[PDB]
């Protein structure tokens, strides 16, 4: 559901709302109905409302780097004049509440309704096309809810206690009903460890096999160690998933939509994440997150070290005044000695900062930014880069909680207005990479279901050393999930474990694994055999939907705006221009010479070059 | 004041935006009391245009001049000199901020200075031969009314630095709890405010005129500007601040400004805010406000527009201003003066007539239909069409001023014009979702729900909080210095004394005495890289005075224990609670919300026109005909292109569907298609199409 | 592409595009680079007709 | 269990401030009661405002008069301020004439009978020398805050100058929550709430409007039988 | 050619494409958005654009 | 399997109406054809099930072909 | 100190500013009075250590 | 008088277990409605449950019970699930004895006068063949949920165990506020209230003892001025 301002729905429905003016017999002609709704008289306002039900409406914001740029809404009207946008979707659409603009499309067919109500639909496309995560999750304040909900403190009110030879048992709840009696008379805390009787949530799997033999039941009750807080969020989750009991960090968090979406249907993720949406919102407002000039502490050993590092600088500028280093030489030793304090000092202010600090609370809870903002704001800003891009040598001890003086921050600016410049051209850059990579892959259509192609490329999935145990690749969820076996996988013996044509998830890597399997041939578009286009098998199945790509689909257009949306954020060699040079197919700047044949090498040290000779085994040229 | 301080890099013999690099546009160590590093558009003209310090000079050869003080045997003297970059390169500066005796000898045996390549370094205080003139010579005018600024980070202070120039006037204006030293004398110097000339005793003061009779004889009068439009359509009302039998003296302030107060610049409001995350509204840089800034119009501020219309000649006979349009009922006109403009007082709505003109129409021939219908009503073919000038969509408000200009009275206009008339309308807007607000921080939002009093949390004294900012901000954005303005800003408000009975507190050692105490409502000035320090604002936050109640609303640590305005509960850990000041920027979902169903076309690609000022239609650009093909949507592309774009006849025949109840026809060739065709038919080549 | 042969030339290339993409933790499937590489690799120019 | 029904006392802290304890209440129980009384207290209670002004020598409120030191726009924020007390149900006319030097106050209004000024010391102007001020008010009765009527749509004649309307006379309402003992334990808690009036109408009479509301409220609650 | 001239280089494809004489086959998912011909990928294919419907005999004898 | 009942235009589940399609296409064009014979008809076979009280063609034609009172054919 | 209005402000600076800030629109008044050519600035120029300014 | 009269509807979700909307009412009164409702609906209406229980086969360790599987813990848990009804508002004694293999329930105990049970069915323990059973419980009526009392005084009679009471007949009571329009104007609440009780009272009698309960409050303010402008309802 969108909000959308009654003037601006009034103006996009006209036709349609002065139809229904004058077959409800409040106008006797069109040119009365158009006289009507342009005074706005109070008829209309009834009708209007009449009219844009069930009539879906795309919602776009600019620039649209890739498919979920524009999505469909169903529509309700709205007092005042500003756009109403779900919070989960801003991920979606880079959106944010600082003066964003959004443009409203209108569909007008049968088939334009179609399409938005089905393949637009912002409900129906909750994963990413690109990596499959799940965009429209929590985040920001809802996670620092959850969060605050799930984790457990010891020593809470209302924490059990062990039976003694005096009295039993303390913290036992007949059902969650009671323990919310409790809370709210100040009795247990929502976050107190308790034991609890449930009887209308599933226990996990290894509870269940242990206690109910032929399958837990809705109705039946189960004593569980956990907090009220914990409870209450298994509750937001499908009936059938099993009791998590754990504490709701944004990864936990991606797992278990992750895992909804697989075994799910997606009206139910879709359901959940907005349950989850008004959990976290309101227990976030209630988590006690604050900011304050006392809630930012400072490092007591922060004095110490800096005292001792300022004493070996002025040490190495004593050598230096003798002459025995250079002035590269004095500048790299400085950076290195400013390098172990700014470290020693963030490891000091991580060390110091208690457990339940906001600061701390909002970074550890995964919702936003990162311990190195933390640093610069209590800590210490550390060194920062001249206009030539070196590191200067003076770094600036004094946090912004303190305040720069007046030369440091004169400093700082210099790095502050490169990388704002460096960012008003990234965009400009991406922009033109992905209109070349989105012509030049515009062909790329599925065409057809399979090519019956028996080639493929060849995936490494782990590597033995002399651990002995295979241990597995870093880098198998891009390369090996998602994808189709060309040929059956066969063990040392020669079993078969998985067959041809076989979709490769999670539980078929860890079966490949354990029989000691390490490559996988696996069909790709490299090497499909299609006439025309690419085939379904050799694509692979589509991230977005979870489910084997569909016939018609211009898989070339995705790839082209899934490689250009992250292109924004790649430092400006190893990153856009480095993008643009493999893309391009041209000679690298600092190009590598390749061995043409083997043999053996010498060289020749010269006048400001090197000259490398192969001689080869096989042969003599 | 700061657009006539700017320095661009663009224009006939400079860069060009398309050709300027990274290079350019970075920090250099000249710049350094010359260009100020942070006020710069954030945009692509990034680097390409700044702003003067506030201390610098430009050099008749044109280039620019700072001053620093001489310094000489290690002692700092009163002789000041202008020095040019390539001057100072030669010469060994020092910071302002370095402790110095009364006698002006260094007291610290080592200081701090820029070397020739703008290299900071320790140096011996013999080796030092000139010294800053203030702490705040790098900084321009706006950048020096951020406080705190030394706390914020460059773009944060970049973007603050930028928003305090679109503040809009409000209707009451009040000067900052916190603030720096500059208000005042930029008030002064921008030039909108009224100063006296001469020394004297006011003499006369109304609401339009003050007359002053100055020392000697002579007696002069001020005129002041009411009500009078600006380039942008904001108020601008000067108001007297002096009264009859008062002593002025010249260069006093006798009049405020737009946005001035007693004197000094007052941008926003003043007012409680809570940083706390509530319920979801505030989320993603979105602000809650409470309706009483509504009620008491504390974010109020009133527009004026002007309307042009003119009466010329033409071929066919000249057009006259008249009372008297054909087919207009009778109650339309009811509001137009004799001469056919609207009358000084009225209402005007949308579509409301302001004047009434008409134009000879010539030929005819009119249509069977509309014979038949005449000739059933006896209505006669009239000569003369309508012409009037009609408000344009979407606005509304009073009208407070005409002007009229006819050739008969001198009256010297453009050949061919007979008559011009201006009409002023005026509308009072109040705060409403959409509009955009913002700190001296960077710390902009738009508003996304006001609440009634009654929901907002209130202080346990029964005070409700005016604005809610979320707590998720500051931390990742690195603008602490807001957190430090609330709290020197509830400091100030609630009055405050420090106890002085054991001796002076430890922490306030270096406060001047004029700091032990203050009473309520006191404002105080932390000027930049010169102020308020942390532990003395520790200490006042600490040593605040109670309420009316004799209690303590907000603790040592700036924090107060709230309550739920809706459950009623209290909240269950204190929340961080003081003043901060909240100026309301020129974007307003009022003037940028239109709509378009049908409109003007182009001529030539038959497309829709862009643009609010005509009826724009919203471009559909090629990034997001690359999502339709990724979705699959066909279809829908397809009436995006021709149906609602340029299939002309498309367009006419849907409209017909719409209306009368029907499917939606099908598609066919787009006129931009065919253009291009007979285009590259031109310059001779031979494109035809096959079947 | 001269010296070892095509299938190796698309692995280089595929691997190094992920290897900048993911030094600023991006998460892009190999399938559309390898779309993309696919792409690259479609003509042969003639030496003798 | 006990049997006690709770009572309620009060005490004046002054003319137009006053605090009521509500005492014995069951635990948890205060806070919420306090929160409704204090909502309705705030957004409930009917009183009387002006709801438009005319000046004899204007025609809208962005312009001023010869001879007065502020403008009309500041004066219709002045006179924002005053509080008034009207009795019928219909809208009522006060008129208020000044001429030659002095400062027009609040207490230079002419009301008619069942019109009552509570703070005739506000300062609406000052007119020098030349300065002839005519102003007429409408008074009426309402609750909550009503944005400023259009002309058009009341069919006025130019001239009027229709002002926001503010009928709300509470200023600020608090409460607090105490423990009391009572032969089961010190589990009750009493409920200290405290109430601050514009003077236009006593505390206790605006306790009592909020208590109305809230039981004719309730009674929809209560008539399930 | 009509795709290669909207890319890039406008007037050297124009030129070596009236010197070559080389008519366009318009399916290219980029010249039928020119032409206002629907594109063929996704709902535009012949498949899914000519499926027939009609009701089934047991839902028609209810009516 | 198990949800809270779905409001606005998700009524019906999409899960089901694609368990009755080739894929999302098909059942968009499904949709679109069946909803342009009731607006024809409407205008001069009509809708199956009983149309709500102003339900318009998309949710009746959508709502047919949840209940399985319809049949299509892929033309290639 | 200044103005003689000077509205009460306490002030945290404990740093004596020892030069006074200049007007802040000389940029344009002293460019275009050179322009133009006015007796003030002849004067001003005759001072600042030049003769027969032009 | 107000604009438009609220009204309020009842739906039946389950046996004890129903759902009320009151609509529409003028905006900024949802929550005032809501949270005094269900504060007074879970904390102001009498009733009686189990506050201590003394089983015979334990005096100290209190980790098991000879002769049932049944832990203590899952006995206590078990006797606080029971639903009582008195009618003497002072403690009184319930004694429940078993003997042999079998299945011990609620309709085992033999209730005196007054004292009645609503929940016969509701299985207490497993007594396993050759056990015996004998156990007592307090019974007395109270308000809302209060926790265990302690008996550390009883020093003198150690082996009672006192267990948390539940005297609120309501079990869960939830409540939200949503926007609704009535002619053009959208500022309208419409409040939801979820509630579900024991088997000895039907929401209905709950919600309109609450209903009573706050009139008779918000009566002891109205009665200072009777003769005052509150808003009026109407018929
Ligand atoms: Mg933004
Ligand atoms: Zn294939």
């Amino acid at each position: 559901q969108c909000g959308l301002p009654k003037l601006m729905a009034l103006e996009l429905f006209k036709p349609f709302v002065m139809k229904r003016l004058v077959d409800l017999n409040h106008a006797q002609n069109i040119k009365s109905a158009k006289r009507m709704v342009e005074r706005q008289r109070p008829q209309v306002w009834d009708v209007l409302e009449e009219v844009i039900a069930e009539h879906p409406v795309l919602l776009n914001r600019a620039p649209t780097l890739h498919r979920l740029g524009i999505q469909a809404f169903e529509p309700q009207l709205v007092e005042g004049k500003a756009i109403q946008l779900h919070p989960l979707v801003c991920e979606a659409f880079n959106a944010d509440f600082d003066g964003d603009q959004m443009a409203v499309h209108l569909p007008l067919s049968a088939e334009a309704q179609a399409e938005a109500r089905i393949l637009m639909l912002s409900s129906n496309n909750i994963l990413s096309p690109a990596s499959g995560k799940p965009l429209a999750m929590p985040r920001l304040d809802m996670v620092t809810g959850l969060y605050y909900l799930t984790t457990l403190v010891e020593g809470a009110t209302g924490e059990y206690q062990a039976a003694t030879k005096d009295a039993p048992e303390q913290g036992v709840y007949s059902s969650p009903a009671e323990a919310i009696m409790a809370m709210d008379r100040g009795a247990l805390s929502v976050r107190a460890k308790i034991k609890v009787r449930l009887t209308e949530l599933r226990p996990p799997t290894d509870l269940e096999a242990q206690l109910f033999e032929n399958g837990w039941k809705p109705g039946d009750a189960w004593t569980a160690e956990t907090t009220l807080g914990r409870v209450m969020f298994n509750e937001l989750l499908p009936k059938s998933y099993p009791f998590v009991n754990e504490q709701m960090h944004k990864k936990v968090q991606a797992r278990i939509i992750n895992d909804l979406a697989e075994r799910f249907p997606m009206i139910v993720v879709a359901q959940t994440v907005d349950k989850l949406k008004d959990a976290g919102f309101y227990w976030a407002t209630r988590s006690g997150v604050t900011v304050s000039m006392a809630d930012v502490l400072v490092p007591p050993q922060k004095q110490e070290i800096l005292e001792r590092h300022e004493a070996e600088a002025d040490a190495i500028e004593r050598k230096y005044q003798r002459g025995a280093l250079n002035h590269t030489e004095r500048n790299e030793s400085l950076v290195k000695i400013w390098q172990d304090a700014t470290e020693e000092v963030g490891k000091a202010l991580e060390e110091f900062y208690p457990a339940d600090n906001p600061i701390i609370t909002i970074v550890k809870s995964g919702a936003t930014g990162n311990l190195t903002q933390t640093r610069t704001l209590a800590g210490m800003k550390g060194l920062v880069t001249n206009p030539k891009g070196e590191f200067i040598p003076r770094p600036i001890k004094s946090s912004f909680r303190e305040g720069l003086t007046v030369l440091e921050y004169f400093i700082n600016t210099h790095g502050a207005r490169k990388g704002l410049a460096d960012t008003a051209l990234r965009t400009a850059d991406s922009g033109y990479l992905t209109r070349r990579l989105v012509d030049v892959s515009q062909d790329v259509i599925v065409r057809e279901h399979d090519c019956e192609t028996e080639r493929g490329i060849n995936v490494t999935l782990a590597e033995r050393g002399p651990d002995g145990t295979l241990i597995r690749d870093a880098h198998v969820e891009t390369s090996a999930f998602a994808r189709t076996l060309a040929t059956d996988a066969v063990d040392a013996n020669g079993n078969v474990i998985i067959e041809r044509g076989h979709d490769l998830g999670d539980p078929a890597i860890d079966a490949l694994l354990a029989a000691g399997i390490t490559t996988v041939k696996v069909r790709s578009v490299l090497t499909c055999t299609s006439a025309t286009g690419v085939c379904a098998m050799c694509y692979g199945r589509s991230m977005a939907t979870g489910k084997l790509v569909d016939i018609g689909e211009a898989v070339g257009i995705v790839a082209a705006q899934s490689i250009g949306e992250p292109g924004t954020q790649l430092t400006m060699v190893g990153g856009l221009p480095r993008v643009q040079e493999l893309f391009e197919a041209r000679v690298p700047r600092n190009k590598a010479p390749i061995a043409d044949v083997a043999g053996r090498v010498r060289l020749e040290e010269s006048d400001k070059f090197f000259k490398i000779t192969i001689v080869p085994d096989d042969g003599g040229e | 004041l700061t657009h006539k301080r700017r320095l661009s890099a663009l224009g006939p013999g400079g860069l060009s935006r398309e050709r300027a690099g990274l290079e350019v546009r970075d920090v250099h160590p000249s710049h350094y009391g010359r260009m100020c590093p942070i006020e710069t558009p954030e945009g692509p003209n990034i680097g390409l245009i700044g702003s003067l310090s506030v201390y610098a000079r430009v050099n008749p050869f044109g280039f620019i001049e700072t001053p620093y003080r001489k310094v000489e045997n290690g002692v700092v003297t009163d002789q000041i000199d202008y020095l040019t970059a390539d001057e100072e390169d030669r010469h060994v500066v020092a910071q302002a901020n370095s402790p110095t005796d009364e006698n002006g000898r260094f007291t610290e045996d080592r200081v701090m200075v820029r070397k020739k390549g703008g290299e900071v370094e320790f140096v011996s205080a013999d080796q030092v031969d000139y010294m800053d003139v203030s702490p705040r010579q790098m900084v321009s005018v706006a950048t020096a009314m951020i406080p705190f600024l030394e706390h914020d980070d460059a773009n944060r202070a970049l973007m603050g630095a930028n928003m305090q120039r679109q503040a809009v006037p409000l209707v009451r204006s009040e000067a900052p709890l916190v603030g720096t030293g500059m208000e005042l004398r930029a008030a002064i110097d921008a030039g909108d405010v009224v100063v006296a000339d001469k020394t004297g005793v006011i003499e006369e003061v109304s609401a339009d005129y003050i007359t002053v009779m100055a020392d000697d004889g002579t007696r002069q009068s001020y005129r002041l500007r009411k009500f009078a439009r600006s380039n942008h359509g904001t108020c601008a009302n000067q108001r007297p601040i002096v009264d009859a039998g008062q002593r002025v003296e010249a260069g006093q302030v006798i009049a405020d400004g737009p946005c001035t107060q007693n004197g000094e610049m007052a941008l926003g409001k003043n007012l409680l805010v809570a940083i706390m995350p509530w319920e979801g509204h505030n989320y993603e840089d979105a602000i809650i406000l409470s309706n009483r800034l509504v009620e008491e119009d504390v974010l109020t501020s009133i527009h004026i527009e002007e309307h042009e219309i003119d009466a010329r000649d033409t071929k066919l006979g000249a057009e006259e201003i008249t009372r008297d349009i054909p087919n207009v009922s009778d109650e339309v006109l009811a509001d137009l003066d004799e001469r056919g403009i609207v009358r000084i007082g009225a209402e005007v709505r949308d579509g409301d007539i302001l004047v009434g003109k008409v134009t000879p129409k010539g030929e005819t021939e009119l249509t069977p239909e509309e014979r038949l219908l005449r000739a059933i009503f006896g209505e006669k073919a009239r000569e003369v069409r309508d012409t009037s000038l009609k408000v344009p969509h979407g606005e509304s408000g009073k009208v407070i001023g005409i002007r009229v200009f006819s050739r008969e009275d001198d009256d010297e206009l453009p050949a061919g014009v007979n008559e011009l008339v201006r009409v002023y309308v005026a509308q009072k807007r109040k705060i409403s979702d959409g509009d955009k607000l913002a700190g001296r921080h960077g710390n902009k939002g738009v508003i996304g729900k006001i609440l009634p009093v009654e929901d907002m949390p209130f202080l346990p004294d029964g005070t409700p909080v005016d604005i809610i900012l979320n707590t998720h901000g500051v931390p990742r954005r690195m603008n602490i210095g807001q957190i430090l303005e609330t709290h020197l800003g509830w400091v100030a408000k609630a009055g405050w004394n420090i106890d002085v009975a054991a001796g002076v507190p430890d922490w306030a050692s270096k406060l001047p005495e004029e700091l032990y105490s203050a009473p309520a409502d006191s404002t105080v000035a932390t000027p930049v890289f010169d102020g308020a320090q942390e532990g003395e604002l520790a200490g006042l936050l600490g040593s605040t005075l109670p309420n009316r109640d004799g209690e303590v609303m907000v603790d040592a640590d700036g924090k107060s224990t709230l309550f739920d305005g809706r459950s009623g509960e209290p909240f269950p850990y204190p929340v961080t609670v003081g003043y901060m000041y909240i100026l309301k920027l020129h974007h307003l979902v009022d003037d940028k919300i239109h709509a378009r169903s049908t409109g003007p076309y182009s001529m030539i690609t038959q497309q829709p026109l862009g643009g609010k000022a005509q009826f724009g239609g919203q471009r559909f650009g090629e990034m997001e005909c690359w999502a339709m093909q990724a979705y699959g949507a066909a279809y829908t592309l397809q009436e995006l292109l021709t149906i609602k774009s340029d299939d002309t006849v498309g367009r006419v025949k849907v409209y017909e569907a719409i209306v009368k109840g029907e499917n939606i026809p099908e598609p066919g060739i787009p006129e931009s298609f065919k253009v291009l065709l007979k285009e590259l038919q031109s310059l001779c080549l031979n494109v035809e199409v096959l079947s | 592409l001269r010296v070892q042969g095509p299938r190796e030339v698309q692995i280089h290339l595929v691997k190094e595009v992920q290897e900048v993409y993911r030094a600023q933790g991006v998460s892009i499937h190999d399938k559309h680079i390898e779309v993309i590489v696919r792409q690259m690799l479609r003509r042969v120019t003639i030496i003798d007709s | 269990l006990i049997s006690q029904r709770p009572t309620l006392s009060e005490e004046t802290v002054a003319e137009n401030r006053s605090r009521f304890v509500i005492e014995p209440l069951e635990p948890g129980f205060g806070y919420t009661l306090g929160n409704s009384l204090r909502r309705t207290l705030l957004s409930s209670i009917p009183g009387a405002a002006v709801t438009s002004i005319r000046i004899d020598g204007v025609l809208h409120e962005f312009t001023t008069v010869p001879g007065v030191k502020e403008d009309v726009t500041d004066i219709i924020l002045n006179l924002k301020g005053l509080v008034v007390s009207s009795d019928d149900d219909e809208p009522v006319t006060m008129y208020l004439r000044k001429q030659g030097p002095g400062v027009v106050t609040a207490g230079d209004i002419v009301p008619p009978a069942g019109v009552t000024v509570h703070n005739p010391d506000m300062h609406i102007a000052t007119l020098n020398d030349k300065g002839k001020l005519e102003v007429e008010l409408v008074v009426e009765r309402g609750r909550g805050y009503v944005p400023a009527v259009q002309n058009k749509a009341s069919g006025a004649e130019i001239g009027r100058i229709p002002v926001d309307s503010i009928y709300s006379p509470v200023l600020k309402v608090t409460y607090k929550v105490e423990a009391t003992r009572v032969e089961q334990r010190t589990d009750f808690d009493k409920l200290i709430i405290d109430v601050e009036t514009k003077n236009s109408i006593s505390p206790r009479d605006a306790l009592a409007s909020a208590g109305g509301t809230l039981v004719e409220l309730f009674g929809l609650a209560r008539e399930l039988n | 050619w009509l795709s290669a001239a909207s890319f890039q280089e406008t007037t050297r494809v124009l030129t070596d494409a009236a010197i070559n004489c080389r008519s366009d086959k318009l399916n290219g998912l980029k010249e039928n958005v020119i032409i206002g011909k629907l594109i063929p990928a996704g709902t535009g294919i012949s498949r899914y654009r000519n499926i027939q419907v009609q009701p089934t005999e047991e839902a028609r004898a209810a009516a | 399997s198990a949800y809270d009942t779905p409001l606005g235009i998700t009524n019906p589940p999409i899960d089901e109406l694609l368990s009755r399609a080739s894929s999302k296409y098909a059942l968009v064009i499904y949709a679109a054809k069946r909803a342009r014979q009731i607006n024809d008809y409407y205008n001069q076979v009509g809708p199956l099930v009983e149309p709500g009280l102003q339900e318009k063609p998309l949710s009746i034609a959508l709502r047919e072909i949840h209940g399985d009172l319809l049949e299509h054919t892929e033309g290639e | 100190n200044s103005v003689p209005g000077a509205p009460n402000r306490v002030s945290f600076a404990k740093l004596r500013e020892p030069l006074e800030v200049p007007g802040l629109l000389d940029v344009q008044t002293d460019s275009f009075e050179w322009l133009v050519g006015s007796d003030r600035w002849r004067q001003a120029a005759i001072d600042r250590g030049e003769e027969n300014p032009v």
